[PDB]
């Protein structure tokens, strides 16, 4: 009985809950904090800890009601310190100060159902999060990188985009993104372009691929050339690697390449 | 307590990107995950977490956040040598019903092998046997030999495997150099 709430000398989000009971010394106070600001920064370096004490058995969705959606695109919710909140004020953080102690909270919960336990809201900053293959396609292809994690948008310095780009670059091997993925010089990129160039060795991106691989990984180009020059044996450009003479196909291989000044 | 307790209505919660993550559509995100890297999959139930544990035996389910907010953490690469040492493009494959595929269908199990597995030296023992006889594919064997000549030896197993591969290749070519694999060995030695 005689329930009241009064703001304190601190900020408006923190208040005092006052009980005036018939017993003279139950006319006491409890400092409780309820949040009313939408965060756009960090309470502590590298983390956001709104004063919303998420009680057990309650939806976690409400814990994000206190953060701007733009700012929350790259924050993940983790377990926080144990806390207690009034059932009639779901999420009113209770400060364990002075006579307020968890044992007193348990005694009050046993006496009456005006108290529940839970954990403090705790958001940590890691990176943006992807949720489907369409966002992966957007990030790796670099068509739309407004919200893309570092691992998937780092200019192909890690092999996270290898699997997508392997199939993506067979459709358009002349894409600047595909060539800059090839320039990382990993085995999937070089093998994908070896398969691409074994059929389209007479295209500009295959000239650039040959310029990229050689001399470190010439073995990924030579093989491709071989295939091309065994399929297009009538091509006038495969007449140095694959001489048109039926018996003499390796006529100008190795140092003999200089016996024909056209090669 | 005669006085009715004033009841504050909880503010309407707005979900984040993290809490709107469905593990069923994240097969293109979880698969390329590296070691000791977390991949959050949003809220998860018990049947769903069992399903995720079965579909991703190489990962561990870590309850990062309340309400079942879980993340997958890669622990090891379970890719076998015959499946992914015979090609450079394939990085991971879905195995199910006793068959291997590169396309995801329900009930499959992910199997990923190490990045640049050839550079580590695990594929040498397999491709040495696979590149002799009728099972000789010119592209894969030639590219394997060429990348074995230009190999960045990082771990001790790398040097050990490279030395064993050179010794075995030298012995086999001393036996006979007319076979295609010894022809490629001689060509890359010349190069």
């Amino acid at each position: 009985n005689r329930i009241k709430i009064a703001p304190g000398i601190a900020d408006i989000r923190d208040k005092y809950m006052e009980l005036g009971f018939n017993y003279p010394e139950y006319n006491r106070a409890v400092k409780f904090a309820e949040e009313s600001y939408t965060y756009y920064y960090e309470t502590s370096p590298g983390e956001i800890k709104p004063k919303f004490c998420l009680i057990d058995g309650m939806s976690i969705d409400h814990c994000s009601s206190f953060i701007v959606p733009e700012f929350a695109k790259q924050y993940v919710l983790i377990h926080g310190e144990p806390c207690s909140s009034f059932k009639f004020r779901p999420g009113s953080l209770i400060y364990y100060q002075n006579e307020v102690t968890p044992e007193y909270i348990k005694d009050l919960k046993h006496a009456t159902d005006y108290i529940a336990s839970g954990q403090r809201c705790h958001f940590i900053k890691k990176d943006y999060l992807l949720g489907d293959s369409d966002s992966v396609a957007k990030c790796c292809s670099k068509t739309n990188t407004k919200h893309c994690p570092k691992i998937f948008n780092n200019n192909y310095k890690t092999e996270h985009c290898d699997d997508f780009m392997t199939g993506f670059c067979r459709n358009d091997p002349g894409n600047p993104n595909c060539l800059e993925w090839l320039r990382a010089k990993r085995k999937p990129a070089m093998s994908t372009y070896s398969d691409i160039c074994s059929k389209h060795m007479d295209a500009r991106y295959c000239s650039e691929f040959i310029r990229i691989i050689r001399p470190d990984y010439f073995t990924f180009g030579d093989t491709a050339l071989y295939v091309f020059c065994n399929d297009h044996k009538g091509n006038r450009n495969c007449w140095c690697a694959n001489y048109p003479k039926s018996n003499s196909g390796d006529k100008y291989l190795g140092p003999r390449v200089c016996w024909l000044h056209e090669c | 307590v005669s006085v009715e307790l004033p009841k504050r209505d909880p503010p309407p919660g707005v979900p984040t990107d993290e809490m709107l993550l469905n593990v069923d559509k994240m097969h293109d995100v979880i698969a390329p995950a590296k070691l000791l890297e977390y991949v959050h999959i949003g809220p998860l139930a018990k049947d769903k977490e069992d399903k995720v544990k079965k579909r991703y035996p190489e990962f561990r389910l870590v309850n990062t956040g309340p309400g079942g907010l879980s993340a997958l953490l890669r622990q090891s690469y379970n890719g076998t040598a015959p499946n992914c040492c015979r090609t450079f493009n394939r990085t991971h494959y879905w195995k199910k019903d006793g068959k291997i595929s590169d396309k995801y269908e329900e009930g499959a199990v992910l199997e990923s092998c190490w990045p640049d597995v050839h550079d580590t030296g695990k594929c040498d023992v397999d491709l040495f046997d696979w590149c002799q006889g009728d099972t000789f594919d010119r592209n894969i064997c030639h590219q394997w030999i060429g990348s074995a000549f230009n190999r960045s030896n990082r771990t001790v197993e790398g040097q050990q495997s490279l030395i064993n591969l050179y010794n075995k290749m030298q012995t086999l070519c001393s036996k006979d150099a007319s076979v295609p694999i010894c022809e490629s060995f001689l060509h890359h030695l010349r190069a």
